[PDB]
RNA sequence: CUGAAACUCAAAGGAAUUGACGGGGGCCCGCACAAGCGGUGGAGCAUGUGGUUUAAUUCGAAGCAACGCGAAGAACCUUACCAGGCCUUGACAUGCUAGGGAACCCGGGUGAAAGCCUGGGGUGCCCCGCGAGGGGAGCCCUAGCACAGGUGCUGCAUGGCCGUCGUCAGCUCGUGCCGUGAGGUGUUGGGUUAAGUCCCGCAACGAGCGCAACCCCCGCCGUUAGUUGCCAGCGGUUCGGCCGGGCACUCUAACGGGACUGCCCGCGAAAGCGGGAGGAAGGAGGGGACGACGUCUGGUCAGCAUGGCCCUUACGGCCUGGGCGACACACGUGCUACAAUGCCCACUACAAAGCGAUGCCACCCGGCAACGGGGAGCUAAUCGCAAAAAGGUGGGCCCAGUUCGGAUUGGGGUCUGCAACCCGACCCCAUGAAGCCGGAAUCGCUAGUAAUCGCGGAUCAGCCAUGCCGCGGUGAAUAC
RNA sequence: GCGGGGUGGAGCAGCCUGGUAGCUCGUCGGGCUCAUAACCCGAAGGUCGUCGGUUCAAAUCCGGCCCCCGCAACCA
């Protein structure tokens, strides 16, 4: 994974508007193509449109799902199954 | 598409290459992609007067290049002054001690690249490529030459049906390794397109 | 995509991981050879013509 | 084995080293 | 028996020529069959493909001769596809008009980046130059015109390059002769060979492209050369060719020699064939390089070249993200296996070819480990990669879905890189699937071969390499 | 009015004697072939016309309705 002796990587513009907005308290809508960011614990509450490579997929941040990146979360592929 | 090409075959026995330098792993690059900027200016100029062999030596920061050509008159200039313009054209992309020589060519009709590029022309000012082939030939053997065949393809006269046509006479053992092979391509292009001339002149073995 | 590629290559570019070599001589993205500079189809071009130094074909 | 990663043989297999192939 | 027409076709035919084909003949050959040995087809997985799916899953490849193929390195890049945000002489060449100042480096606002907006700072020459000032033009910027640009279509318009039948024994030409003519002749015929190989014969006589030879690697010997390589002898020896000393030997790498049916018996008109000797080598010594006229309207406009057709605020271009990695399925090439001629641990041997100055990294230390911090040597016959591995000695397992097999997943870490969600490799803890030798069918190999074992290299930040190109170790069975 | 019948896609077994659905072709996936057929190897699909009843259990036995084949319908 991401190389624990060095950081716990988070694109720099998005991070600023977490932070920015947890000042004035949040929350509008982040329109975003940092799917290799990690969602981060001061991301939990807000609701961020992160880019498939189509759509900016709304995804509510919990408490729960801290650790992983965000495009885990905005799905690549459409699949329906065959037949 | 089958046979070999007849030169880089002869490489080492009885044909010699026309880059002599050494170079180490981080340096070759760099000189080989020169001599190929080189030889495009010098073709891009010196095709007019027949440009034959372009020989390139090496030392330290420093090149002599050693042209063959059937005009040497058209290379010098008037009185050391065409070559002499080259000169400085010349270490402006070398950067370097561009020593320019020209030297003879004893018969154009005994060298390849200019058998086939004279057919190459004729073909360029609409002239009939069959007998212009058997001509070209024809001038090569009459040069004493031991053997020789002329290969001109694509759409002869233009037409649709591209077509390969060719000539020969004498011997042309190119299968042989102790037999010398001279072998020179032209590229003629026209409005219907771009034909390909192919000569192998069989100067003697040793 | 072509020769704004070809371009493109030589210009140092947005990180170092994005470089990617170019054959020098007809542009080949594919197959190239860091000790000539060149593509494996230019790298038998040159080199039958004998234009390449101390070059030859191995038999053994 | 010689797919087998937690062997000797295994290792040599990847071309790699471990507690299971030291060096 | 006598015997039409309407309609309808652009021919129906005769002989002979060259081909191709024959479940015709003859004579031969190729791991073609047979004789054997190991596989594939089942399984788990790697990879390519067809389908389908998808916003997109870019494109070509299509029976032998497409399918680990272009791709000898798809996270961005590559990249040609799709979504979104953008640029208009334009990412790029060669020209002119005029404006700035030339040039170049540093940061700023904004935005995902691109871009759009911005704040800095001084031009040579040669010149009237103690002076406002002026241009030429090395160059960048700016409004235009030329023109750029297109991996857009056409391999059925093309050059080049390649596959292919086929390393098969063939394909022709000049002249003469024959036939009205296509064409035949030679090239057929006897024999022989790996071969249109050589011999003998002949209205044929020669010539050419092919075969073979000339070139490389290997096997024996020699001359030359002796460090970084080698150590037979002697002497020192901290116990390591480590020092003296030497090039004898191994070697390294150039130049020669040698093999030619040359000698013997014999069968033969001959070319050759069976045998014998000498010799490291024997009848092409083993392998390689090398592929005739042509065939496949074969393959590649996507490596490049190129006619033409097509697009121009876009079929061009810049970016951020995604796709090329999808998955009801089918096929190709593979990897690892189902075990005892085996699996595992410890100790212990013997290769080769390569590769290496932000490269290989001895050695020391932290770590279960990947790795991490130290740090020496080496532009490398010196130093490193480096342990070769199957093997040998010893010990354990004891016929079990197992101490076989290592897929699947959970958890935890190292590294490369701006960045490993999609989508990298590696290490460790745990999980321990299918699979008990594979249906119809089907592949390879004739000897240092098959089978089995490890090592390197190209591409390359890392790597999806079990692929490819090589290298040595061990080393068969069988051909009536 | 009397007798017989409906079962994968086609055509027939199994029902009498209750428990267990079979045969040939066809379909699908693989193989041989340049390719197709044939041929070879594997594999899917009937919930038995319906609704009711008997039974522990119904394709099977009994009733209802439906559709099909055959025969009868004469003195008038
Ligand atoms: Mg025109
Ligand atoms: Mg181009
Ligand atoms: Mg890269
Ligand atoms: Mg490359
Ligand atoms: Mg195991
Ligand atoms: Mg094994
Ligand atoms: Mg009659
Ligand atoms: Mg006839
Ligand atoms: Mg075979
Ligand atoms: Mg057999
Ligand atoms: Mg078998
Ligand atoms: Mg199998
Ligand atoms: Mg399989
Ligand atoms: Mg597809
Ligand atoms: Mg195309
Ligand atoms: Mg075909
Ligand atoms: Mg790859
Ligand atoms: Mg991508
Ligand atoms: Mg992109
Ligand atoms: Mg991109
Ligand atoms: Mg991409
Ligand atoms: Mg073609
Ligand atoms: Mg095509
Ligand atoms: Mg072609
Ligand atoms: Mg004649
Ligand atoms: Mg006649
Ligand atoms: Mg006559
Ligand atoms: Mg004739
Ligand atoms: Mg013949
Ligand atoms: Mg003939
Ligand atoms: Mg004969
Ligand atoms: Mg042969
Ligand atoms: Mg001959
Ligand atoms: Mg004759
Ligand atoms: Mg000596
Ligand atoms: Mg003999
Ligand atoms: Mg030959
Ligand atoms: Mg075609
Ligand atoms: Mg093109
Ligand atoms: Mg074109
Ligand atoms: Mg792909
Ligand atoms: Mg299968
Ligand atoms: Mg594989
Ligand atoms: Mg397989
Ligand atoms: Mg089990
Ligand atoms: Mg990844
Ligand atoms: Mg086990
Ligand atoms: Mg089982
Ligand atoms: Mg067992
Ligand atoms: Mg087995
Ligand atoms: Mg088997
Ligand atoms: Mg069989
Ligand atoms: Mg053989
Ligand atoms: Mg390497
Ligand atoms: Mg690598
Ligand atoms: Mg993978
Ligand atoms: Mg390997
Ligand atoms: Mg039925
Ligand atoms: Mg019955
Ligand atoms: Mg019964
Ligand atoms: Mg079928
Ligand atoms: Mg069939
Ligand atoms: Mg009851
Ligand atoms: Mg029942
Ligand atoms: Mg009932
Ligand atoms: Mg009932
Ligand atoms: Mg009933
Ligand atoms: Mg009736
Ligand atoms: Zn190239």
């Amino acid at each position: 994974p991401r190389s624990l002796k060095k950081g716990v990587f988070v694109d720099d513009h998005l991070l600023e508007k977490v932070l920015e907005l947890n000042a004035k308290g949040e929350k509008r809508l982040i329109k975003t193509w940092s799917r290799r960011s990690t969602i981060v614990p001061e991301m939990v509450g807000h609701t961020i449109a992160v880019y498939n490579g189509k759509q900016h997929v709304p995804v509510y941040i919990t408490e729960n799902m801290v650790g992983h990146k965000l495009g885990e979360f905005a799905p690549t592929r459409t699949y329906r199954g065959h037949g | 598409g089958n046979k070999i090409h007849p030169i880089g075959f002869r490489l080492g026995i009885t044909r010699d290459w026309e880059s002599r330098w050494y170079a180490g792993k981080k340096q070759y690059r760099h000189l080989l992609l020169e001599d190929q900027r080189i030889r495009g200016l010098l073709e891009k100029e010196l095709y007019s007067a027949g440009l034959a062999r372009v020989d390139i030596e090496r030392a330290a920061d420093n090149v002599a290049v050693t042209v063959h050509v059937a005009k040497p008159g058209v290379v010098i200039g008037r009185g050391g002054e065409r070559i002499r313009v080259l000169r400085e054209e010349l270490a402006k992309l070398t950067g370097k001690n561009v020593a320019l020589n020209v030297q003879e060519v004893q018969n154009p009709n005994l060298s390849a690249p200019l058998v086939a590029q004279r057919v190459a022309e004729q073909i360029e000012r609409r002239f009939a490529v069959r007998r212009a082939i058997k001509q070209a030939v024809q001038r090569v053997m009459e040069s004493g030459a031991k053997g020789a065949k002329v290969i001109v393809s694509g759409r002869i006269g233009g037409a649709e049906q591209a077509r390969t046509e060719w000539a020969a006479q004498g011997r042309v053992p190119l299968h042989t390794l102790r037999a010398n092979i001279d072998y020179g391509f032209a590229l003629a292009r026209t409005t219907y397109g771009v034909l390909g001339v192919k000569a192998y002149i069989f100067l003697g073995e040793v | 995509a072509r020769k704004a590629l070809i371009e493109k290559a030589k210009r140092t570019p947005k990180f170092k991981v994005r470089a990617y070599t170019r054959c020098v001589r007809c542009g080949r993205a594919r197959s190239v050879y860091r000790f000539f500079g060149l593509c494996r189809i230019c790298l038998r071009e040159l080199a039958h013509k004998g234009q390449l130094p101390g070059v030859r074909k191995a038999s053994w | 084995g010689k797919g087998d990663r937690r062997t000797r043989r295994g290792k040599i297999w990847r071309g790699t080293y471990g507690k299971y192939r030291p060096r």
